[PDB]
C-alpha cells in the first residue's frame, strides 16, 4: 500500500473538500443501483426498488456517511491499514458475509463519485492514488478470510 | 439486458460526448495506464510518457469502436468480430482487463459530464461496457 | 457460445453420468458449503449438517436443472429464464457464488468420472458451466 | 490462514501420495488449455495450439513440477506463506505482471487435478482444507500486488 509522498498528499489535497454529508450516501446508493445483488445486505433500510427511491432513502444517506469515516479514519491511518479495519473485517467477513468482491465494488464506486464531484480536479495522477487507497482499504477489510 | 431504458440512456449520453469521445479514449486509455500499472504491459512498443501521440491516437481508434458499438447495440457480436479475434487470438488480453479500462471509461465520463452522469446513467453505462468486454473475450469461450 | 463440439462434450459426459446426476448436485452443494462457508448464507432455512436429506433433495433439483440445459444448449436464457428472474430478483445472490459453486461442479465430476474428464472436456464443462451462471445472472444485466 | 489439526493432517495425507512429477505439469496444462488468455506468459514454451499438444509439452512438464515444489515448499510453511512465497511475488507481480487473478485461478485447477488423480478419497473434507492452502498460496503471490 505505498503511496508517494506526494500522492499522500495528492489524496488529502482532494479529501479536505470532500463533503462528509452527501459522498458516502451517494457511493454507497450508486452501488447498490449499478449491483443490485448487494441489497441483500440491507433488508432493514426500507424501499430501494427505483433509482430516485435508492437515492433519496435517508438510511443509504446516513449508513453512507459512516462509511466514509471509514476511508476518513484510513487516510489518517495509512501504514496500518489492518489494525483499523481489524474489527470492521470481523463485521463483513464472519458476520454479514459479505465477499470481498464487493468490497472492491464500492470502492471504485467511489471514486467514480469523486470524479463526478471533483470534475476535471480528479486528474488521472489524483485517481491513480485514491485507487491505491481503495484497494488496499477494500483488501484490509477481506484480512479475516486471509 | 439492454433494456430500451439502457439503450436510450447509452445513446443519449453518447450524443452530448460529441466530438469529445475520441479525447476521451486517450484520456480513459492514460486514466487505466497511471491506476492500473500492470496494463502498460500490452504497450511495450508505445510511448506511454505524459503527451505521447501513440497514446492520443490509439485511444481515437478505441473511441471509434465504442461508437460503431452505440449504433449496433442489438448485434455487438458481429460490429465487433473484427475486435474479438484480435483481442483474443492475437493479443490475448486478460478478461480481467476490460473490467479495468471499463471502471476507467466510467470515471473519464463522470469527470467531464457532471450532469447527464445520473445513478440510471452510470448503471446503463456500465451495463453497455461489460457488454462490449463481453464480446471482446467472447473467443476464450 | 459453445463451439459444436463444445456441446458435442457436454452431451456425452452427461450421458455417462445419467442416473448419477442428481447425487452430484448434492455433493457439488456439499462440497461449496464446506470449501466456501460463506455461501450457507443463502440457505439459512437448511439443515446443513452431513448427511442432510434437504440439501440432498436440493442438489437433486439443481442437477435437474442442469440435465434441461444440456437439453436445451442452442437457447439457454429462453430454457433457464425462470431461474433468472428467481435468482436475480428474488435470492439476489452474488454473482461470485455461481463462479464458485461451477468449480465445485467440476470438481465432483472429476472426483467420478476420470474416464472421461479429459483436459478437452475440463474446458467444455468449464465453459457450459460459465453459459449456465451467466443467463442466472442475466438480469443483473 | 486456519488449517485445523484435523485438515493439517489430510492435506499431509494427500500430498505423499501425489505424483511430483506429473501433477504440477498437468495442471499448468489444463490451466494453458482452459485459460487460453494465460498463454501470453509462456512464449519460451513452444507449441500450445492443441490440448494434446500442450499436454505433451516438455516445458510445460517440467515448469509444472517447479510450482508444485514452492507448494510442497508452502505446504511446509503454512505459518509464513508471505515469507516463503515472497520472492515469487516479485517475480510473478514485479517482474511478469502476471495479474493476480490467475493465481486463484492456477490454485483452483490443481484442485482438479488432485480430484482427478484422487477420486474417492478426495473428500469435500479433504478439498476444503486445500482451498485453504491454495487461497494463501494466492494471496503469498499477491503479496507486492497489496
Ligand atoms: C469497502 C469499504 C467499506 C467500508 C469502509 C464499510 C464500512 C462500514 C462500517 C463502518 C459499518 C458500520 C456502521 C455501524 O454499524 O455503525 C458498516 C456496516 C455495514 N456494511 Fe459496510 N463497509 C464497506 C463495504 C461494504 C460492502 C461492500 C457491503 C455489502 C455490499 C457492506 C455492507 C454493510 C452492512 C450490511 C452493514 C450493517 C450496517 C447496518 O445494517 O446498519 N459494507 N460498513
Ligand atoms: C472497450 C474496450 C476496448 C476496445 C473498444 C478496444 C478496441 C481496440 C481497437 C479499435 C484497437 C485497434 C485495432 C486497429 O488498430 O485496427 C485495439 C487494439 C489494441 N488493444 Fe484494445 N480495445 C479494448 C480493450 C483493450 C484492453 C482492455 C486491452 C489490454 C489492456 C487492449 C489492448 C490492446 C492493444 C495492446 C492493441 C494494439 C495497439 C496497437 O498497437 O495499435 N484493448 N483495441
Ligand atoms: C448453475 C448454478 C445453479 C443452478 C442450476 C441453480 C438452480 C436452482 C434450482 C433448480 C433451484 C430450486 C428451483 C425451485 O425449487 O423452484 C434453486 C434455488 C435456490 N438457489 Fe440455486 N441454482 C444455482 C446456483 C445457485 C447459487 C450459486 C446459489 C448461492 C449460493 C443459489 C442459491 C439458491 C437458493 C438459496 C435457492 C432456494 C432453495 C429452496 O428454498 O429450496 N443457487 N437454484
Ligand atoms: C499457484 C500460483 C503460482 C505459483 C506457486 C507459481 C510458482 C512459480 C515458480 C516456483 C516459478 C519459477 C520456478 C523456477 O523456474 O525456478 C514460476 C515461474 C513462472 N510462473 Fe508462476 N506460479 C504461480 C502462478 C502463475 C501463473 C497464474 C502464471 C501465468 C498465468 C505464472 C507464470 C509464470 C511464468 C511465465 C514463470 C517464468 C517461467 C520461466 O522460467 O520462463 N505463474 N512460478
Amino acid at each position: 500500500v505505498h503511496l508517494t509522498a506526494e500522492e499522500k498528499s495528492l489524496v488529502s489535497g482532494l479529501w479536505g473538500k470532500v463533503n462528509v454529508d452527501e459522498v458516502g450516501g451517494e457511493a454507497l446508493g450508486r452501488l447498490l443501483i449499478v449491483y443490485p445483488w448487494t441489497q441483500r445486505f440491507f433488508d432493514s433500510f426500507g424501499d430501494l426498488s427505483t433509482p430516485d427511491a435508492v437515492m433519496s432513502n435517508a438510511k443509504v444517506k446516513a449508513h453512507g456517511k459512516k462509511v466514509l469515516n471509514s476511508f476518513s479514519d484510513g487516510l489518517k491511518n495509512l501504514d496500518n491499514l489492518k489494525g483499523t479495519f481489524a474489527k470492521l473485517s470481523e463485521l463483513h467477513c464472519d458476520k454479514l458475509h459479505v465477499d470481498p468482491e464487493n468490497f472492491k465494488l464500492l470502492g471504485n464506486v467511489l471514486v467514480c463519485v469523486l470524479a463526478h464531484h471533483f470534475g476535471k480536479e480528479f486528474t488521472p495522477q489524483v485517481q491513480a492514488a485514491y485507487q491505491k487507497v481503495v484497494a488496499g482499504v477494500a483488501n484490509a477489510l477481506a484480512h479475516k478470510y486471509h | 439486458v439492454l433494456s430500451p431504458a439502457d439503450k436510450t440512456n447509452i445513446k443519449s449520453t453518447w450524443d452530448k460526448i460529441g466530438g469529445h469521445a475520441g479525447d476521451y479514449g486517450g484520456e480513459a486509455l492514460d486514466r487505466t495506464f497511471q491506476s492500473f500499472p500492470t496494463t502498460k504491459t500490452y504497450f511495450p512498443h508505445f510511448d506511454l510518457s505524459p503527451g505521447s501521440a501513440q497514446v492520443k491516437a490509439h485511444g481515437k481508434k478505441v473511441a471509434d469502436a465504442l461508437t460503431t458499438a452505440v449504433a449496433h447495440l442489438d448485434d455487438l457480436p458481429g460490429a465487433l468480430s473484427a475486435l474479438s479475434d484480435l483481442h483474443a487470438y492475437k493479443l490475448r488480453v486478460d478478461p480481467v482487463n476490460f473490467k479495468l479500462l471499463s471502471h476507467c471509461l466510467l470515471v473519464t465520463l463522470a469527470c467531464h459530464h457532471p450532469t447527464e452522469f445520473t445513478p440510471a446513467v452510470h448503471a446503463s453505462l456500465d451495463k453497455f461496457f461489460a457488454a462490449v468486454s463481453t464480446v471482446l473475450t467472447s473467443k476464450y469461450r
